[PDB]
Parts: C-alpha cells; sequence; structure tokens
C-alpha cells in the first residue's frame, strides 16, 4: 500500500553547513516552545569535536536554562545542531556565553504564524 | 538513555523546580500589586463618586434653606403686623363707643321736655347772634315747631338783649323739617339769601367736639 | 525528558496566569463596590440633608391670642374713665355758650 515510493533518496548539496545555511528544511514545529511568556527556544550549531562540550555544559551556559531540554536535530560532516529552552530573558546572556565556547547560535526568531507555515511540509 | 544532561534525575528536578518557583512567585507579587492598586483606586473612585454628587445635593438644599428662612421670617413679620393692627383697631372701637354713648345720653337730653326747652332756647339764641341778620331762617325738628313757636318772643327778648346794634325783624319756621334720623335736638338756622348756615343741632356741635377731643382723649386714654 | 520538563513549567505557568486572572477579577470587584459603597453613602447623605431641613421647616389665631392680654387691658381702661369723659362731652355740648 504505502510503499512504492523511494525511501533511499540520492540528495545533492544545496547549502552550506550548519553553521549558515537555512534552516527551514531542516527544522520541524515541535522542535520549538510555542506560545509561551517565559519559555523560548534557541538553536545552537556545534562543531563535531566540541559535541561532548556542549552536552555537558550548555545547562550552565546561562541560568533559567531548561534541564535535559537539549536534543539533536541534524549533524553534517562539520556540525551537530542542538535546540535549547530557556527563559527569554537570559537569551542574550546564553547567545554570548556559547560564542565564548566557539560554539554557534542560529538565530531563529520563530512566531506561530512562521510554524504552522512549517506544518506545510 | 535518550536526554542529554550533565545532571542527576534528583538535579534536574531541584532545578526545575527553582524555576517553577520563580514563576508562582513572579506571579503572585503581579497579582499582590494590581491589587493593592485596585485598593487604591476603589478609594480614589468612591470619594470622587461622592464628592459630585454631594456638591450637587448641598447646592440645592442651601437654596432651598434660603427659600425657607425667608418664609419663616414672612410670617413673623405678618404676624407682628396683624398683632399691631388689633391693638390699634381696638383703641379706636372703644373711643367710638365712648362717643357712640355720648349721643344716646344726647337723645335722652332731647325726649326730657323740661330739661331740653332751656338749652333749645340757648341754641336758637346763640345761633342768631352769629347771624345778626335782620330777618332769620329757622329749621327744626317737626316735634319742636310747636315749642320754639311758644317761645319766639323769649327768644327775640334775649336776642334784643345782647344784638341792639343788629336788631330782628321775624323769625321764620320753616316747614322744611330736620330728619329724624340725622338730628335729635337743636335747630339750623340761616339767612333768607341762604348763603349762611349755623348748624346748631346737637349732633353736629358734637361732631365738632370730637375735632379737639378724641386726640386728647386717645393721648390720656393710651398715652 | 525534554518534553517532560517542559510540561511541568507549562503547568506552572498556566497555574501563575489563573493567579494573575484573579487579582484582575478582584480589581474588577473593586471597581464596581465603588459604585456601590459610594450610592450607599449618597443617599444617605441625601436623606440626612432633607432630614435636617424639614426640621427647620417648622395662623391668625396665634396672632390674637399673643396679644389678648392688651386687648382685655384697652377694656379695661375704658371701663373706668368712661363716665368721666361722656359727663364733660354732654355738658360741653349744651352749654349755654
Amino acid at each position: 500500500e504505502s510503499g512504492s515510493m523511494n525511501l533511499a533518496a540520492a540528495e545533492r548539496k544545496k547549502t552550506g553547513d550548519l553553521s549558515v545555511r537555512s534552516l527551514h528544511d531542516i527544522v520541524k514545529p515541535e522542535d520549538f516552545v510555542l506560545n509561551s511568556e517565559h519559555l523560548t527556544t534557541v538553536l545552537v550549531a556545534v562543531p563535531k569535536s566540541l559535541k561532548s562540550d556542549f552536552e555537558k555544559s550548555y545547562e550552565t551556559l546561562s541560568k533559567n536554562v531548561v534541564p535535559a531540554s537539549a536534543s539533536v536535530i541534524a549533524e553534517d560532516a562539520e556540525y551537530v545542531l542542538f535546540n535549547v529552552h530557556l527563559f527569554k530573558k537570559n537569551v542574550q546572556e546564553f547567545t554570548t556565553a556559547a560564542r565564548e565556547k566557539k560554539f554557534i547560535p542560529r538565530e531563529f526568531n520563530y512566531s506561530e504564524e512562521l510554524i504552522d507555515q512549517l506544518k506545510k511540509e | 538513555s535518550s536526554a542529554i544532561t550533565a545532571l542527576t534525575p534528583n538535579q534536574v528536578n531541584d532545578e526545575l523546580n527553582k524555576m517553577q518557583a520563580f514563576i508562582r512567585k513572579e506571579a503572585e507579587e503581579k497579582a499582590k500589586e494590581i491589587q493593592l492598586k485596585a485598593d487604591q483606586e476603589y478609594e480614589i473612585e468612591k470619594t470622587n463618586i461622592v464628592r459630585n454628587e454631594t456638591n450637587n445635593i448641598d447646592g440645592n438644599f442651601k437654596s432651598k434653606l434660603k427659600k425657607a428662612m425667608l418664609s419663616q421670617q414672612i410670617t413673623k413679620s405678618t404676624i407682628a403686623n396683624k398683632m399691631r393692627l388689633k391693638v390699634l383697631s381696638a383703641r379706636e372701637q372703644s373711643l367710638d363707643g365712648i362717643f357712640e354713648e355720648t349721643k344716646e345720653k344726647l337723645s335722652g337730653i332731647a325726649n326730657n321736655r323740661d330739661e331740653y326747652k332751656p338749652i333749645l332756647q340757648s341754641l336758637i339764641v346763640e345761633a342768631l347772634l352769629k347771624l345778626l341778620e335782620p330777618k332769620a331762617i329757622v329749621k327744626a325738628l317737626e316735634r319742636d315747631v310747636d315749642l320754639i313757636e311758644s317761645m319766639k318772643d323769649d327768644i327775640m327778648r334775649e336776642y334784643g338783649e345782647k344784638a341792639q346794634r343788629a336788631p330782628l325783624e321775624e323769625i321764620v319756621i320753616s316747614n322744611d323739617y330736620l330728619n329724624k334720623d340725622l338730628v335729635s335736638g337743636g335747630v339750623v338756622v340761616s339767612n333768607a339769601s341762604d348763603k349762611i348756615e349755623i348748624n346748631n343741632t346737637l349732633e353736629e356741635r358734637l361732631k365738632l367736639l370730637s375735632e379737639e377731643a378724641l386726640p386728647a382723649i386717645r393721648l390720656e386714654l393710651y398715652g | 525528558s525534554q518534553k517532560n520538563g517542559i510540561a511541568t513549567l507549562l503547568q506552572a505557568e498556566k497555574e501563575a496566569h489563573e493567579i494573575v486572572s484573579k487579582a484582575r477579577k478582584y480589581r474588577q470587584d473593586k471597581l464596581k463596590q465603588a459604585k456601590t459603597d459610594a450610592a450607599k453613602e449618597i443617599d444617605s447623605y441625601k436623606i440626612q440633608k432633607d432630614k435636617e431641613l424639614k426640621e427647620f421647616e417648622q395662623l391668625e389665631k396665634k396672632a390674637e391670642a399673643g396679644v389678648q392680654g392688651e386687648l382685655a387691658e384697652i377694656k379695661k381702661i375704658a371701663e373706668k374713665k368712661k363716665d368721666d369723659v361722656v359727663k364733660i362731652l354732654i355738658e360741653t355740648v349744651i352749654k349755654p355758650s
């Protein structure tokens, strides 16, 4: 029934690495905390050699970070892209702290209509 | 092993509880401020609503009050005048009863012919001496003409003794009698030309006496 | 535990919202109460000013009775000196000049 479709697909490079590429084809709506007064989600692209560091330190990059809220969204040959849930008022502190550890926070100011539009994929 | 963390399940709950504690605390404080400002606004607004209307009520009260403060002293003024009027009109009702009895007494004298005759004579003589004319006309009550006729001589005698300088030829008793209701006694003497008359009736004399006596009596009785 | 830790915080926010909404309901009540407690303060001041007006707001018979003591002494001085005045007036009128 649901067969007769190509599940093993040959895909070509259309973008650069995870640190610079567009993320609309990578992220799903469920990766983001929507409609919250205090909570939001930041995406961090982390170089593979620093994957271990991020995992055991992201919870202290800033105050008010939701513990054990990180997950792997995607990976390429150079980077691993994480998402992290935290308080909006601590995002600036977080992104700055992340840059210092040579991580790369991916700016992605999603709204409810910019994520409901993402369900069209 | 699917959760990415560097904390024990206890550690994450200690931190998770710490955050949701802050959220609630932030809400309690926010709510506290809301109801504290509401209490202040309650007082402010209650006072204002009241003062709006009390200023209205005060206004028409003072107008109604002034209105009633005026009617209150209009009666005090009207009563105090009715009082001074009753007093004055009572002083007069009494004096006009003194003179009223006086003129009943005068009628009483006229009905005593033995007491009235000498009076009538002196009244007729006094009148003729104010005229001093050769002929005089005498008007009297119809009930006196018989009496007067029977004393013409004595009258013309007494007149001659008091007025020799202006003799009296004849006394004419007029058939136009004096009114019973206006006159109780006395005579009205006039000349032939009817230019001059002396009203020497009892009622007329008393009326002239009133002119000076009435204020005098009023002064001595109610000074 | 990613979508579990979040659910705990979301629940806390929902609880927080009820707290704030309750305070907003409080205010709303407090504002109507102002209108209520002023309407009661007004018509009690209205009936009170009306009361003290009617107390202030408080007949020829009373003008005659108010002087019935004078209307009696007038006839008093009248009965005494009457006959003595009448006597003079009579004598004056009938006196031979």
